[PDB]
């Protein structure tokens, strides 16, 4: 049937506009980040406990655990 | 400390130097970065402070409060940007420069290893906001808002000015760090009493005390939307850093002196949850809750236990961001109606979806919704204050559903129902609007995944 | 809701077709424009059955202001047209 | 709804008023159809009786004890049609109603689509434009001195002329947009 | 796991029973465990073995920070700053070791609660006397000392405590 | 075009400025307070070969 | 600055804490001692006044 008829609606693409724009930037620096902490997590990180060698004073940053807080 | 500091200075020669054309896009870049520089601070330790010099210091309490501060301005300069189209370039600049010595009396007063520098920041943080508030408003109320906003404060910080140096006199030092190591308890004496009275009437004038509160819905509603965002969001809050760092002197005396405070904070808090559902005026009404948020701050930091201190620095920064948005939702729909009264732009959700979900987040903030902090500082306050007395729940639980009430009363007298047959003058709502709430509403909900970060020195 | 469109031509049919069922009118008298009170000598109690008849036929009701001056079925269905939006 | 209300309701209207009242509450307590037609016409018969009476004072005292008695015996739940105004679904679509003139903030990337609608929106423009210039002179040369004296408004009375304040009648939304 | 040590957080043996088939149906629940290990177990093993491989690969170390002991405020004099401070410093450690040790005896509690089923009320008499005892020394040395805690506080709290105790076994002996 | 947009955009290159001044300044205060360095009860250490401050 | 916050290193010393506390306990259980203790300050350094009421 051809009764296809006009919806009054108010504007929708200043709204879609900006959320496409939020998103867009937000995904830009955030896949980076995400792939990196992916590839330090598998390749690099999760030092173990170790007791501290006679005679050897360790550094401040050699206290912590993840690579990124070293 | 001086890291954060001289890029804040150096925004006034920038700003004054820039091009005619150029001032917003520089003052937002820049302080965007400044407030980058700002989360280094965060990180704290358990163990007393990050003691960087002489005259500053920085603390799990005062961490939190300098990234809200390096934060707003960025907000307030994109939400000015758009009333001000009008101004000359030179005022444009003088509004700027008025904005950034507001924040470097801020962050300068956060730190302050010496009280009577405490003091005279406090204090010279009244002057920015105080020409803000009478230069650039829209109605002839402003000029009394401002003489309120003045006088109160003055009235009640004068005695601590005359407590601050007496206790110099008498002890020898006036750095927290002496003052907190070598603390004596207060005998039960009249001159105690009064030298208590002085030290506590100052913050609890700013915070705002019920019955002492007169002043902050006139300087709210008249104040231009950028000083709305700073006196809700941070201004408020320096009465409550004040009392905790002032309370370490003031025990034993605390334990009975508190009780008049208490009670009218008690009560207040349900006079003014009362008084937000008969309003006419947005602006009134988010002030008004914003005084039933700080009264009930004020409980917490008077009943002084860890888990009230936790709950009160919790819900200081939540009411500072939550306020913050409400304040930006008025305005843009003040914009474009240029009224001021809720009754009369109606079912504004059919119009404008997304400023209506900004405004229904915005709204379930307000009335602590878990797990975001409000409710977070909320329940802890309300935990302290049990174990103080089992008879509170009944003043908190009314409070509580008072808060809900004219919440969702705010939410659908505005975005719900019938448009407004006779005004056709709502344009689609800009970008600018959306990133402002956007940025306002994202940070909360990233703070509640961390809320050991704004739990405080205590935590 | 799978409601047909109804036109004009079915509003006009349905209430021809509850004046006919209507005893106290004659069915050869009654004519779209035929008038009430005058060309076939109703009462004014008839009128406000008929408009309830109407208002139980179609499943909307029509206030009392409107439907004391709604006289002639012609009248009666453009009003029906007007309330649902009715194109042709 | 459409038509204007007058000052007064005469005694005529008011009887009116209070039999439609009384056959709708009647129906709404007898549930069945034959139940409530035998009862309807014995209200018709107990109505029709003062019909012929003719002095105001003893008229003015009936319909009186007739409205106290549709009082006591209103049925409390009366049976409401789905869009009247107490009705299930009074203002269920009243939220999918969007004015007109939020067609002129469209972006034009969004009025690229339909084309043909917005010239004829246009042309409607035009019309109103013309139209309402013509209609201020005519309502001006048209009403009393003084002011009205009621809301209902005249008709058009030359060839090229519109109807007085046709805008917002003429373009409603609809009755369900969506 | 050796990642934690069991002393500290003790299980008991976790005798479980033997499948004994009563019936010759089929039961579901062996078939949809043996598909899920099939399906699931064995390429989250892989890639846990890539992973650690690639763990082993690259090794480094970090330490548990140690602390000597300091003089407590017990021997510090009226106005000396640095002493007070390092008591402070030290008294404040070891306030949140002990809030860590309440939490290991908690974290034991809940655990024997949840493992001893229907029968808790009985099998778990151990944790919570221990608890009882650990919670009623917290108790006594950092209840009500207020926002604005210090060792002197303290130091002042458990003076008071044991001038009563010193009186209460006078009275009693001299009784 | 290298000496036409610097008299324009010359402004930019002050707030970063400021910061490492205060960086540098910062570092030049903490300097001052050297009075206990390794002298610490609880960080009291013997240097070193090749070390001639345990904290700069 | 998200990442950066989520990423601070131990400062406030909370796993320190848990391991001190787990090694305490160790020695403790071992030992016989009681766990914790009921007063913070060994009694043999503090002088109490002697009250002779
Ligand atoms: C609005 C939005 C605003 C956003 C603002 C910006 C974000 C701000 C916050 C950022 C904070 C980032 C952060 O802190 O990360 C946390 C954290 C960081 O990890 P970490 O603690 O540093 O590392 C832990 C260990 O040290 C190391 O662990 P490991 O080495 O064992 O782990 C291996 C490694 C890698 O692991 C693996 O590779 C394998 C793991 C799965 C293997 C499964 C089997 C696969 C193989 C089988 C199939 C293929 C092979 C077989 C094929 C044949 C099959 C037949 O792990 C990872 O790489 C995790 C990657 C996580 C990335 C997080 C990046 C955060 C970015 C922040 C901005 C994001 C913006 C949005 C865009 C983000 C991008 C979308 O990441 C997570 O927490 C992951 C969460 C996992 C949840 C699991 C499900 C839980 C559900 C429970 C509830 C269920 C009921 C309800
Ligand atoms: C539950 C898990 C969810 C997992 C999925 C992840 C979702 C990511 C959301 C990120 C945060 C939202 C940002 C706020 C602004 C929204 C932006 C927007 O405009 O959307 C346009 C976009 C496009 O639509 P459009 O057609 O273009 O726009 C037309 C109109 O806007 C018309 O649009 P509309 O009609 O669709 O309404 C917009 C929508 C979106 O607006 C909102 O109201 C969403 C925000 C609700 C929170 C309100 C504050 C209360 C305190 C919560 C704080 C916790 C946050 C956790 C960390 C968050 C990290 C950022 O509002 C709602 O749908 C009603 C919200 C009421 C939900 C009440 C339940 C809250 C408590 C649940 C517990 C959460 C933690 C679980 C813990 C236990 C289990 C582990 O629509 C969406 O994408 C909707 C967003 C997704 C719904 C979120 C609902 C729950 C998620 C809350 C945060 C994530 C929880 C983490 C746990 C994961 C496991
Ligand atoms: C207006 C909107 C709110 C503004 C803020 C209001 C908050 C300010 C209220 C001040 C708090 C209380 C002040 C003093 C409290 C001490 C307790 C005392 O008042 O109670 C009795 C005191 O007895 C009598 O009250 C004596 C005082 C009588 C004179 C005071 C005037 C009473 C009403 C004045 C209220 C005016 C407030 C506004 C000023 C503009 C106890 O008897 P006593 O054991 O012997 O004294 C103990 C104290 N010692 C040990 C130092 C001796
Ligand atoms: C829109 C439609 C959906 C699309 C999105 C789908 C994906 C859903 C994901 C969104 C939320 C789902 C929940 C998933 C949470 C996982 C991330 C979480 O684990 O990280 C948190 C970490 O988050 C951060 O800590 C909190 C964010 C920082 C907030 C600071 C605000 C940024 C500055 C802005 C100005 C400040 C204004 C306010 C002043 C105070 C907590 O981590 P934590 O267990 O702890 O330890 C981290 C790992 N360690 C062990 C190596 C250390
Ligand atoms: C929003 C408006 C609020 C305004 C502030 C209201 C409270 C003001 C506080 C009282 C004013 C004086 C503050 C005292 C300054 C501190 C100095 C001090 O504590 O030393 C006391 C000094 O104490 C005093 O002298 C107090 C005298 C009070 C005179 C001024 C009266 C002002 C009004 C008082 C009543 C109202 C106070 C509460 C107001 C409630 C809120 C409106 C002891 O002095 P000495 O002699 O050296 O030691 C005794 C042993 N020889
Ligand atoms: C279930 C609910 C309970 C029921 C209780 C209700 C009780 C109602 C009984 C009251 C009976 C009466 O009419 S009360 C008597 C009041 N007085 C008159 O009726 C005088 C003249 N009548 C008129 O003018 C009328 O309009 C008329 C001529 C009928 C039409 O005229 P049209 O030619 O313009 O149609």
């Amino acid at each position: 049937h051809g009764k296809r008829l006009f919806i009054i609606k108010p504007s929708g693409f200043y709204d879609r506009r900006f959320l496409k724009l939020m998103r867009f930037y937000i995904l830009l620096t955030g896949i980076p980040v995400a792939i990196g902490i992916t590839l330090v997590n598998v390749f690099i990180g999760e030092a173990e406990l170790a007791d501290i060698p006679e005679g050897y004073v360790p550094e401040h940053w050699e206290y912590f655990k993840h690579p990124i807080s070293r | 400390m001086l890291k954060i500091i001289i890029p804040t200075t150096m925004l006034l020669p920038m700003t004054w130097m820039s091009k005619h054309n150029m001032i917003w896009i520089n003052a937002t870049v820049h302080s965007l970065l400044i407030s980058l520089i700002s989360l280094s601070l965060l990180n704290q330790l358990g163990e007393n402070s990050l003691n960087f010099s002489l005259t500053f210091f920085s603390d799990s309490l005062s961490a939190p409060l300098l990234v809200l501060t390096t934060w707003l301005l960025p907000l307030m300069l994109m939400a000015s940007q758009s009333h001000l189209s009008k101004e000359t370039t030179t005022r444009k600049k003088l509004y700027i420069t008025m904005l950034i010595l507001l924040q470097l009396f801020l962050i300068m007063t956060f730190t302050a290893t010496e009280l009577i520098l405490f003091y005279i920041l406090f204090e010279a943080t009244l002057v920015p906001t105080l020409i803000i508030i009478t230069r650039w408003g829209n109605q002839t109320e402003r000029l009394n808002a401002g003489l309120y906003f003045l006088f109160y404060t003055l009235a009640g910080s004068l005695p601590l000015l005359v407590a601050l140096v007496y206790i110099q006199n008498t002890t020898g030092s006036l750095n927290f760090l002496i003052i907190h190591y070598w603390s004596h308890p207060l005998s039960n004496s009249w001159s105690n009493i009064f030298m208590w009275l002085a030290c506590i009437m100052a913050f609890m004038v700013k915070m705002p005390l019920y019955g002492l509160h007169l002043w902050l819905p006139k300087a709210h509603v008249e104040a231009p939307i950028a000083g709305s965002m700073v006196l809700a969001a941070v201004l408020l809050k320096l009465g409550g850093y004040g009392m905790m760092r002032i309370t370490t002197i003031l025990n034993p005396l605390t334990n009975y002196m508190a009780y008049p405070f208490l009670m009218l904070s008690m009560w207040g808090m349900i006079m003014t949850s009362s008084i937000c559902l008969r309003q006419t005026d947005l602006k009134s009404l988010i002030a008004y809750s914003s005084v039933s948020h700080m009264a009930l701050v004020i409980v917490a930091i008077m009943i002084q236990t860890p888990w009230s201190f936790m709950g009160a620095t919790a819900l200081m920064i939540a009411h500072g961001l939550t306020s913050s948005m409400l304040f930006c939702l008025a305005n843009t729909n003040y914009e474009r109606v240029h009224s001021r009264t809720m009754i009369l732009a109606r079912g504004l959700q059919t119009l404008l979806p997304l400023m209506a979900t900004w405004w229904l987040v915005a709204s379930l903030t307000n009335l602590a919704l878990p797990p975001s902090i409000n409710l977070i500082g909320e329940l802890f306050i309300i935990t302290a204050s049990f174990s103080w007395s089992n008879i509170t729940i009944i003043l908190m639980g009314m409070n509580m559903m008072i808060t809900a009430l004219y919440s969702l009363y705010m939410l659908i007298t505005t975005q719900r129902g019938k448009y407004t047959h006779h005004i056709n003058n709502i344009k689609p709502s800009f970008t600018r609007e959306n990133a402002l709430m956007a940025l306002h509403i994202l940070p909360l909900l990233l703070l509640t995944l961390n809320p050991k970060m704004i739990l405080g020195p205590l935590y | 809701s799978d409601a047909p469109p109804l036109t004009l031509e079915a509003i006009k049919d349905r209430v021809l077709y509850v004046l006919k069922l209507y005893d106290k009118i004659d069915p050869e008298k009654l004519s779209v424009n035929s008038h009430f009170m005058k060309d076939l000598g109703l009462d004014s109690l008839d009128q406000v059955e008929i408009i309830m008849a109407m208002e139980d036929e179609f499943g909307f009701e029509i206030p009392d202001i409107d439907a004391e001056k709604l006289m002639c079925p012609q009248e009666i269905v453009d009003y029906i047209a007007d309330k649902k939006d009715v194109y042709e | 709804a459409f038509s204007a209300p007058a000052a007064y309701l005469t005694h005529q209207q008011k009887v009116l008023r209070l039999y439609k009242r009384a056959l709708r509450h009647l129906e709404s307590w007898c549930v069945h159809r034959d139940k409530y037609r035998y009862f309807a016409c014995l209200m018709r018969a107990r109505f029709d009786e003062h019909k012929n009476e003719k002095d105001m004072v003893k008229a003015t005292q009936l319909l009186r004890q007739a409205e106290e008695e549709f009082w006591y015996g209103q049925h409390p739940q009366p049976y409401i049609f789905p869009e009247s105004p107490g009705g299930t679904s009074y203002e269920r679509y009243e939220c999918y109603k969007v004015p007109e003139w939020c067609l002129d903030d469209w972006h034009p990337s969004e009025k690229a689509m339909y084309p043909d609608y917005f010239a004829k929106r246009e042309q409607w423009k035009r019309l109103r434009r013309e139209s309402w210039e013509r209609e201020v002179k005519q309502l001006q040369e048209e009403t009393p001195p003084g002011g009205p004296r009621t809301e209902a408004l005249p008709p058009a009375r030359k060839e090229g002329d519109l109807p007085p304040l046709w805008w917002h009648i003429v373009t409603r939304p609809r009755e369900r947009p969506m | 796991p050796d990642s934690w040590d069991k002393d500290v957080y003790p299980e008991p043996p976790r005798r479980t029973p033997a499948p004994a088939p009563q019936t010759s149906l089929p039961n579901p629940v062996t078939y949809l465990t043996k598909i899920f290990d099939l399906l699931v177990d064995r390429p989250v093993t892989l890639a846990r073995e890539f992973i650690e491989q690639q763990h082993a690969k690259n090794r480094y170390y970090y330490y548990h920070r140690e602390f000597r002991r300091v003089p407590d405020i017990t021997e510090c004099e009226e106005k000396d700053i640095l002493c007070m401070f390092e008591a402070e410093m030290q008294w404040r450690r070891d306030y949140k070791v002990d809030q860590e040790i309440v939490n290991i005896i908690q974290e034991r509690l809940k655990a024997c609660q949840q493992r001893e089923g229907e029968s808790y009320r009985q099998n778990c008499a151990k944790e919570l006397e221990q608890f009882t005892q650990v919670s009623k020394a917290f108790q006594d040395r950092y209840s009500d000392l207020g926002a604005h805690y210090s060792a002197r506080k303290c130091l002042a709290k458990q003076k008071q405590r044991m001038l009563a105790e010193r009186k209460a076994a006078k009275e009693a002996a001299a009784a | 075009n290298v000496l036409q947009i610097v008299r324009d955009h010359w402004v930019h290159i002050l707030v970063p400025v400021g910061f490492v001044f205060g960086c540098y300044l910062d570092r030049r205060s903490d300097e001052k307070l050297t009075a206990f360095r390794n002298k610490s009860l609880l960080f009291k250490r013997e240097l070193r070969p090749n070390e001639e401050v345990t904290w700069k | 600055g998200s990442t950066f916050v989520a990423y601070l290193p131990d400062y406030r010393m909370q796993e320190w804490a848990r391991r001190e506390a787990e090694r305490l306990v160790k020695y403790r259980e071992a030992n016989g001692l009681p766990l914790m203790e009921s007063n913070c300050f060994d009694p043999n350094k503090i002088q109490l006044p002697e009250d002779e009421d």
